[PDB]
């Protein structure tokens, strides 16, 4: 159960996608319509599973998939 | 039966009732110091946390359950729905109320001509939803209180920690709540309340447009408002330390 399937589980449970079919490149919002609230949600429940601590300035730059395994994986 | 905890120092009793879809838990980040200050009164609305004898009641129903066990004269703090529930015993029992104080509360929360609040469709597609995804909405629901703020991630980890320290309330009792929210208008008998009427707000608050509390102000011209300019709907969570300290300085005017 590796970083990449655990952010994707993630998000596909966050947004609503089955996360087959969740892509490394997919957009929060622009890709799967995630609002600010979605956003919110989708980095505490990040930082939940990886039981880490995300400054808002990261959080900031989290806007797809790959920022979202990149950052968890250097931690 | 209604859950009710007393605790505290303070020469002054303070009850303190909760918000939609929480319970008295939520209370626990500032109630040490409040209690060094007062006498606390801390309720589980009917329905909800440990009160559990309940279904889907009116405000006056919800009220009156509330009031069975209340202490004989305290100042009532009542935080959103609660601030309904507040509101209503101010009116109804003005005697057992030494002063009145509502948080991130409106008289009437949905939206109307020239009334800025809820939209009806927004209120009645959360219901929906509610109806529908439970939790994905409670938990969005804890999100949109706290958004916008410096301390929006902890605080929603806060407010999450409540409600897991409990089990959730039935659906009936969520819905019911919903009907209130949905339907109460005080914004006229509240003009007759003659106990000291201390409304808080959170400037960044979604749910209760800062827009009213000019309103208000003009409304209730013998109440009086201050507004948490960094906070949302839970001020008392984002800024504990300036929220004991106003309702330490009511209890000077309360005498
Ligand atoms: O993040 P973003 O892109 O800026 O998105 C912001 C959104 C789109 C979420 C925007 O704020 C929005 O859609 N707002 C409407 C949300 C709203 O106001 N919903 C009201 C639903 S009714 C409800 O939430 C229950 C009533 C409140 C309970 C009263 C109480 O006692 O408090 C605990």
């Amino acid at each position: 159960s590796t970083i990449e399937e655990r952010v994707k589980k993630i998000i596909g449970e966050q947004l609503g996608v089955k996360q087959e079919e969740v892509t490394n490149n997919a957009s929060f919002v622009e890709d799967l319509g995630a609002d600010s609230l979605d956003t919110v949600e989708l980095v505490m429940a990040l930082e939940e599973e990886f039981d880490t601590e995300i400054p808002d300035e990261e959080a900031e730059k989290i806007t797809t998939v790959q920022a979202a395994i990149d950052y968890i994986n250097g931690h | 039966n209604i859950w009710w905890q007393t605790k505290g120092q303070g020469n002054v009793h303070l009850v303190l009732l909760h918000g939609w879809g929480l319970n008295a838990e939520v209370w626990r980040c500032i109630d040490e110091e409040l209690s060094s200050h007062f006498t606390l009164h801390l309720v589980d609305l009917p329905g909800f946390g440990r009160s559990r004898g309940f279904g889907a009641l009116s405000l006056a129903d919800m009220a009156e359950a509330v009031l069975q066990q209340a202490p004989d004269k305290a100042i009532w703090l009542g935080w959103a729905l609660g601030g309904l529930v507040a509101s209503q015993i101010a009116l109804t029992h003005p005697e057992r109320v030494q002063a009145l104080v509502t948080v991130a509360s409106s008289p009437c929360f949905s939206a109307r001509d020239e009334w800025p609040g809820i939209k009806p469709d927004v209120l009645a597609g959360f219901q929906q939803q509610l109806s529908d995804d439970f939790q994905r909405t409670v938990e969005r629901f804890l999100a949109l209180q706290t958004m916008g703020t410096e301390t929006a991630r902890q605080d929603a980890r806060a407010l999450k920690k409540t409600v897991l320290a409990l089990p959730m309330p039935e659906v009936d009792v969520l819905n019911g709540g919903l009907e209130i929210l949905k339907t109460v208008d005080l914004r006229q008998p509240l003009q007759n309340v003659s106990m000291p009427f201390l409304r808080l707000y959170g400037y960044l608050d979604g749910l209760v447009p800062r827009k009213v509390v000019p309103m208000l102000d003009k409304l209730w011209p013998h109440s009086e408002s201050y507004i948490f300019a960094k906070a949302a709907h839970a001020p008392f969570i984002s800024h504990p330390a300036e929220f004991c300290h106003l309702l330490v300085a009511l209890k000077q005017r309360v005498l």
